[PDB]
């Protein structure tokens, strides 16, 4: 039984003001859209969220003509085919979860839109779960078609191995490395469950020193206006 | 002619009961987290307003109503976590001031001490129905596994769980419903609390000495405004780290992931400030018995007064009874730890021990030590 | 009323009372251009046109 | 004493008082956001989008 | 309750000082941490050990745990 | 007394910064979201629309035709007189480039949509009740009650021209 | 010993407040409405939580969830067309009640008369906003014209009407902001009532007479509760008679139909509670002046203490004042009747000269008629 | 796949149009109204829609 607490990697963000590297952002939306993307949704997070944060306008506009996307009622009625703009969401897999379970054996592949915010671990057991396949010790057979995850919980995971070695040419010129595939889309996951990350860092930073101004100059006011109080000389003097 | 302060109507009222009202000169920051309620008040409903201008209570819509707020409205993020660490500030706050009525020996003041129950119970439930609104897999679930509970009620039990959660299982209408719900109770909840200073100001406020403080008062405005002022700033900077820096610290990330009622979540737990009684639902193996339990668990407030033995209001000069007071506050804290953890064999025999204690305190160990220390004092 | 208020004391009263009032309303001005971040007056202040 | 002037000039009037404060708003909105901006751009070098776009 | 009707009081005398004229913080530190030191003396007596018994009982709960939830030789 | 209240001034200099950056944060979460600014207010139309056509695109919530009204048809709206017109409006306030005519989907009568190059005028036709439209995006005459809506375009470098 | 009625502190506030309270003999029904409008309200409050607890704000669900709570909710029909008609029956009360202050000069009490104000103002707001909340053709297409209506004010106007839509016209966001103001805005009402009834109780109803009648005052429970139940008997007469006879008189047809941004409706109307404001507004040519004018309508009531010149504060020994008092009634009906009636050939001309005749009537005949009163009466 | 079973009572009334854009195509670009609510929703009841029918 148990299950492997996954290790505290030193992410560039886990820094109490630090935020994410948006190259590995982008690198990450990569390999997403590369190998993830066949298999697994994103939902929320859309082709206009990338701007200014991972792509250039025009880069985004381009990563959106790229894919072609369902539009809705033709002149006859018909449900027919569109290239896809910044105001689209990221296109899906299999469309009714049915599809997706059918297909991928009988398990559903969950959207990232919210995976790293939704596991217990975050970005350092998405890493460990890709990162972390290794052959099923003596005892522990599992099924056919099915792959031995410790990070996984039940230690017995319907996925055929994600990032294997030199699998996606990264445009920037970064080694294909199963470790730096990993680390990117796992930056791009945390980016992705919270689009918020450098500007929540930067309302820290301006809240710390707006109060450490504060407590200081709110306290000597108090102390001001109190010390009539703490400073007065009784006195009793009966008959 | 005349100040304005204390001939308008309604002035006179703030006048004489913010401003100018006689208050103990040696109150402590422990008295302050009253403010601050009332404040957590305000701060968390305005917020609460702002959402409910974006989020759809539908079914099928509401989590990703929650995604949009979060993700799509201008600093909508902000007002969601906001709300969220607000509710977790607004229970910690309670928290203390029960703590500070229990000890202090505030509670001899009779009406003040169950209005504040009525309080406690009403925004109880409010965070309970709100935790239920995202529509998360711990939401559908702990709202599931909260309601059900009511089932043990002899005869009528079932039925009443027919109505409130609208038969069939958590769906349509009980998220409606409890929207409707909780959009309702904080309203109430300020009525409740106007009434609950309206009973304390003709009594003043215990100092923490306890003895009367009729000998030296002092006004509100010039001294306790700023106090109160300095307080809610420092609540300000708890509330802010929470939010801005770990904003999911007091939640659990599987509410992140849409509900689904074709799975269970490997843990079932309710949030942080609902542990202490679910732990104590836990104790007791009969499940009429557990609700009992854990209603007591609340309604032993009211019983308070009644159970004052030792002649001295206050605390202070009470040093066992001290002891006994701060072991019931670890017997609450291993409470929440013990409601957190699931139902082994380490759990199962120290839930039992710590809800066995809190009524032992509670309704044994501190009356027959007031009686001591009593006797230990002469009197 | 219209004739009670026309008064030489009470114009007194308002030479007296114009300075105070007058740049009250400077102040209420100021933090209504501070709080709207009205462009039309910011841009033309010094250092703070940097913002835009 | 420049305290002493500064009571005597911009502080005896409550209305001028007022003025103090929202001049020194204005000018301390902005102070606080550039330096702030630029702390945060200090310690995040070569990570924020405002750091990359020269490639792109 | 206001003020007038509160008690009846004789041969009281207060001093009381302009706050514009006492220092906002006299003797902080060379004052204040002793008087901390002397109510922490006062107070953690009573404080500390129901507090620390929780300490153990939690560290036990977990190790019992997890060696409940590990296997035995069998 | 300086003293004292420069603290106070320092005090309620940064609560005011503070009130702001609160205050504005609401409102501007009450204001217009990101979705309705990034899915609604933008049109860019390449240049591709050839002379003499009507692809119509479903923007904000109403198809809009982008007419490229050739010589002949321009000389036809020209000659067509305004003072008949149900609602008198001159094809000078009803297009600024000839050559490109920007207007809605929706004809006023009850909806549908008005297929082109029909209604014996030329320009339009609503089929639902046989309602023609006057080519330069009025209607002469017929059961609609007023002309077709013509939305705040721009027609900004042609080659690229994006609609409000 | 001493009286709980009269020594605790709530059932002293209410022994002073409807219990013994003085009040005039010869009140007569022309103030019952007051308590009637408090009834309407909480008769209103009550249901409109049910119908939020069945009520899902957005475009794709709003007009199938009011269809489904008329239809599939047990006993829903019943509340929805309890709700309308409560609403209409609301505002014919408010009306009522500002005839009242009007005729018996109880303008006089210039705090009351204001707060009033400030109440029917929001009263209008909330049901403004609650009308779009089922979204029929009527609903948006109406909501789209009056807060385009905003558009006409100078400089900041347009960006306003793109703030209160939340974007480039009334959608998604504009419902939910609406049902959420519109859940928040009634208790606020209940605040300025408890404040309104506060001013007034301060000083005393006024009589028909316009004397003071301190000499004969009566005890407020022993007679005027059973006339007020009385009185809140015969509104829920009219009111049942309404929602289960004629349920969609006063409501447009066209509000059962989907709302669709493709087609105007034949002619856009808000409520015959509106029409008489809104004819207003079509009858100024100018769009700002038209504004002006809508809000001036209302705003006019607090003119009214000041326009106050005759000797007699009430009219029952005015009959010239009684005459112009009902020629404003008629006009105010008429202006009804106008804004009901497309704005075409004579109602332009008729709406105009109405709209004249009410503001000189108030401004212009009501004072100088004071005057030739006060001439003809030797003093 | 989307399945075709039998209707039951739990089914609503069968839409003749699979969405409305192939409705309006199909007859002439005019929208069949929603007989549901057809009624109340036309000044006059049904001695309108009566009359429009004779
Ligand atoms: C160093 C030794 C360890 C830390 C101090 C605690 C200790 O050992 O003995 C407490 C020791 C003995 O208690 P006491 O002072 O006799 O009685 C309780 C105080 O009156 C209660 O405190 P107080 O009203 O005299 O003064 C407020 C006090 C403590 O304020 C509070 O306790 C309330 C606000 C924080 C509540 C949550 C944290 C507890 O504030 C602080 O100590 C620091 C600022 C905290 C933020 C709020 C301002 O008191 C102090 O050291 C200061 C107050 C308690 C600090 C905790
Ligand atoms: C829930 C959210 C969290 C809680 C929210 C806040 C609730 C409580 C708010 C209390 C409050 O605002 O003021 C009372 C509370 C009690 O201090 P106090 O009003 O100066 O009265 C002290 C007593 O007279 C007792 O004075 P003493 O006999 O300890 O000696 C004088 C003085 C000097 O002693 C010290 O300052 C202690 C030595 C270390 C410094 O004592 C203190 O300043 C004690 C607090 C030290 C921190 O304020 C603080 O605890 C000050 C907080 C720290 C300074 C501002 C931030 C930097
Ligand atoms: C003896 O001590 C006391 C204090 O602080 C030590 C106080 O703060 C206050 C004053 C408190 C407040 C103004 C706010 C805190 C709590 C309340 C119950 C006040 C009423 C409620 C609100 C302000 C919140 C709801 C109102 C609105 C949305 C009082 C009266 C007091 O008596
Ligand atoms: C969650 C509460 C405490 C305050 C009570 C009300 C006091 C008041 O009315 O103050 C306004 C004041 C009224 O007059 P006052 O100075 O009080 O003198 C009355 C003499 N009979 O007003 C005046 O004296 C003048 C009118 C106000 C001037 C304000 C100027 C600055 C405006 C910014
Ligand atoms: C951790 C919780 C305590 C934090 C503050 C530090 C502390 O232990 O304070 C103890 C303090 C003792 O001071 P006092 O109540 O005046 O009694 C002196 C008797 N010689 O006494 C107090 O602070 C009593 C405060 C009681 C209410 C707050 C604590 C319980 C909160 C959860 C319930
Ligand atoms: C109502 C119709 C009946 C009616 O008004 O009867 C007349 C009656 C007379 O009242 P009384 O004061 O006895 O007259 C003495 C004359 N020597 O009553 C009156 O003349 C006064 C009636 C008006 C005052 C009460 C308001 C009732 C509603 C009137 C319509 C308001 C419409 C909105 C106005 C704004
Ligand atoms: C061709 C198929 C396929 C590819 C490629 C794939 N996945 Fe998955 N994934 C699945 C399936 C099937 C499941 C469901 C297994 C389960 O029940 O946990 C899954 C589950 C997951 C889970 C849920 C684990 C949990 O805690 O329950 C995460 C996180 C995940 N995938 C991330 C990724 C990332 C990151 C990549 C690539 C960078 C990736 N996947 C590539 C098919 C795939
Ligand atoms: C007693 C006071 C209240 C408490 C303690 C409270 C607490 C909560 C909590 C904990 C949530 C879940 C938040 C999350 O999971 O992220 C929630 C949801 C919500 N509450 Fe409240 N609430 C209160 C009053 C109100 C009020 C007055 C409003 C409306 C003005 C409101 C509107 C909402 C809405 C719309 C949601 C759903 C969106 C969300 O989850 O944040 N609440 N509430
Ligand atoms: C809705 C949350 C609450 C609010 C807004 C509130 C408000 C207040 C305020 C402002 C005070 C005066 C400050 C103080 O003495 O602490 C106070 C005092 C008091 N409250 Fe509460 N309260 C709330 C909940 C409770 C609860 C849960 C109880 C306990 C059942 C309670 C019982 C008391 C008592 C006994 C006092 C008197 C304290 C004293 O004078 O020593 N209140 N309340
Ligand atoms: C001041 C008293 C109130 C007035 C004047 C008022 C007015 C209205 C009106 C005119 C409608 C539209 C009725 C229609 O569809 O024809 C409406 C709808 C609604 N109101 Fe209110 N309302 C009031 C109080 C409340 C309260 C307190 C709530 C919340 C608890 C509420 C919730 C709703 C809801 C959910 C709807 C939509 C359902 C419907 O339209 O039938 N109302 N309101
Ligand atoms: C929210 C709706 C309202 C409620 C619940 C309300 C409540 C009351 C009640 C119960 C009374 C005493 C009975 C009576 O004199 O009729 C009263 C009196 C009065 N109200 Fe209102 N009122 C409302 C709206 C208004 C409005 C719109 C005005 C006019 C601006 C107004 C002005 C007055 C006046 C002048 C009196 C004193 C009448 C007299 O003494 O003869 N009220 N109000
Ligand atoms: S809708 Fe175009 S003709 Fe009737």
């Amino acid at each position: 039984d148990l299950e492997l607490h996954a290790p505290s990697y030193p992410w560039s963000h886990r820094g109490l003001l630090s935020s994410l590297d948006h190259t590995s952002i982008r690198r990450g939306f990569q390999v997403y859209k590369q190998v993830c993307s066949s298999c697994h949704s994103m939902d929320y997070v859309a082709y206009r969220h990338l701007v200014g944060v991972c792509y250039t306008e025009e880069e985004a506009k381009a990563l959106a003509e790229e894919v072609e996307v369902q539009d809705g009622p033709n002149e006859d009625g018909e449900m027919f085919m569109r290239p896809g703009k910044l105001s689209d969401y990221f296109p899906k897999p299999y469309p009714n979860p049915e599809a997706a379970r059918a297909a991928n054996n009988g398990a559903l592949p969950p959207d990232l839109s919210y995976i790293v915010r939704a596991r217990h671990g975050g970005e350092d057991y998405v890493f460990s779960l890709l990162t972390g396949y290794c052959e099923p010790p003596t005892g522990v057979s599992l099924r056919e078609g099915l792959y031995f995850n410790p990070y996984f919980p039940g230690q017995a995971i319907a996925m055929a191995p994600p990032i294997y070695n030199e699998v996606l040419e990264f445009d920037d010129g970064t080694p294909a490395t199963m470790s730096q595939v990993a680390k990117d889309v796992c930056t791009f996951l945390r980016w992705a469950s919270e689009p918020e990350h450098d500007h929540r860092k930067r309302m820290g930073l301006k809240m710390l020193m707006m109060m450490g101004l504060l407590l200081p100059l709110v306290y000597a006011m108090k102390r001001h206006k109190w010390s009539v109080l703490k400073s007065r000389k009784l006195a009793y003097r009966p008959p | 002619m005349t100040n304005i302060r204390k001939s308008h109507p309604l002035m006179k009222i703030i006048n004489n009961a913010f401003i100018d009202l006689p208050a103990p000169s040696n109150i402590s920051s422990w008295w302050n987290f009253g403010s601050l309620l009332g404040i957590c008040l305000i701060l968390q409903i305005l917020t609460g307003l702002f959402l409910a201008m974006h989020y759809t209570s539908d079914t099928t819509t509401a989590f990703s109503s929650v995604t949009h707020i979060c993700r799509d409205v201008n600093y909508g993020w902000v007002i969601r976590y906001l709300h969220a660490n607000g509710a977790s500030m607004f229970f910690i706050c309670l928290f203390i001031h029960v703590g500070r009525g229990l000890y202090y020996g505030s509670y001899m003041f009779l009406e003040t001490w169950n209005i504040g129950v009525v309080l406690l119970f009403t925004v109880m439930a409010t965070a309970f129905m709100g935790y239920v609104l995202p529509w998360g897999q711990m939401s559908f679930w702990g709202a599931t596994v909260i309601t059900n509970l009511l089932s043990a009620i002899p005869y009528i039990g079932t039925d009443l769980v027919e109505w409130i959660w609208g038969g069939f299982s958590v769906d349509k209408a009980t998220l409606t419903r409890f929207f409707a719900f909780h959009f309702i109770l904080p309203f109430i909840i300020t009525a409740l609390a106007a009434v609950h200073l309206l009973f304390l100001h003709e009594t003043g406020s215990n100092n923490p000495t306890g003895i009367s403080s009729d000998m030296d008062k002092i006004p509100f405005h010039p001294y306790y405004t700023i106090k109160d002022i300095l307080g809610a700033l420092f609540m300000m900077l708890i509330l802010l780290i929470l939010v801005l820096f770990s904003p999911d610290l007091l939640g659990d990330p599987d509410n992140y992931t849409p509900a689904n009622p074709l799975n269970t979540p490997p843990h079932i737990k309710p949030e942080w400030y609902f542990l202490f009684a679910y732990a104590i639902l836990r104790s007791i193996p009969n499940k009429l018995g557990g609700v009992l339990a854990l209603v007591a668990s609340i309604l032993i407030l009211i019983l308070m007064p009644m159970l004052h033995t030792s002649k001295q209001r206050s605390m202070m000069f009470r040093p066992l009874s001290q002891c006994l007071f701060w072991m019931l506050v670890a017997d609450l804290i291993t409470l929440t730890w013990i409601g957190g953890q699931p139902v082994e064999h380490p759990f199962i025999i120290i839930g039992q021990l710590a809800s066995i204690l809190y009524f032992l305190i509670i309704l044994v160990l501190m009356p027959i030590t007031s009686i001591i220390e009593n006797n230990l004092l002469k009197w | 009323m219209l004739s009670r208020f026309l008064g030489p004391r009470y114009r007194e009263l308002a030479r007296n009372w114009i300075p105070t009032a007058s740049m009250w309303g400077a102040v209420g001005a100021v933090g209504l251009v501070w709080a709207t971040d009205w462009r039309l007056i910011l841009d033309w202040v010094p250092y703070i046109n940097g913002k835009f | 004493t420049l305290t002493a002037r500064l009571y005597s000039l911009l502080f005896r009037r409550t209305s001028t008082f007022a003025l103090t404060i929202a001049v020194g708003a204005l000018f301390f909105e902005r102070a606080f956001d550039q330096g702030a901006d630029a702390i945060y751009e200090h310690i995040n070098q070569g990570k924020l989008w405002k750091h990359i776009k020269h490639k792109y | 309750r206001e003020f007038g009707h509160l008690t009846r009081m004789r041969h009281v005398i207060t001093y009381s000082l302009s706050p514009f004229e006492q220092r906002a913080f006299p003797h902080y530190f060379t004052k204040g941490i002793p008087n901390v030191l002397r109510r922490t003396r006062a107070c953690i007596l009573r404080v500390a050990p129901p507090f620390v018994v929780f300490y153990l009982v939690y560290t036990w709960g977990t190790q019992e745990f997890e060696k409940s939830k590990r296997k035995n030789p069998a | 007394k300086g003293f004292s209240y420069l603290i106070t001034a320092t005090t309620t200099v940064g609560v005011a910064y503070a009130a702001k950056n609160a205050v504005s944060q609401f409102v501007s979460s009450m204001s217009a979201s990101a979705d309705v600014l990034a899915m609604s207010k933008i049109e860019i139309k390449l240049s591709d629309i050839p002379e003499g056509k009507n692809m119509a695109f479903k923007w904000r919530g109403k198809p809009l035709f982008v007419r490229h009204r050739t010589k002949k048809e321009i000389d036809q709206e020209a000659a067509v007189e305004v003072s008949q017109l149900r609602d008198p409006q001159h094809d000078l306030e009803r297009v600024k480039k000839p050559e490109w005519v920007i207007l809605i989907g929706v004809c006023t009568h009850l909806g549908c949509v008005p297929i082109a190059n029909a209604g014996d005028f030329g320009g339009y036709y609503c089929p639902c009740h046989g309602s023609h439209y006057d080519a330069s995006g009025r209607i002469r005459k017929g059961p609609a009650p007023l002309n077709l809506e013509v939305p705040t375009y721009e027609f900004t470098s042609d080659d690229l021209v994006i609609v409000g």
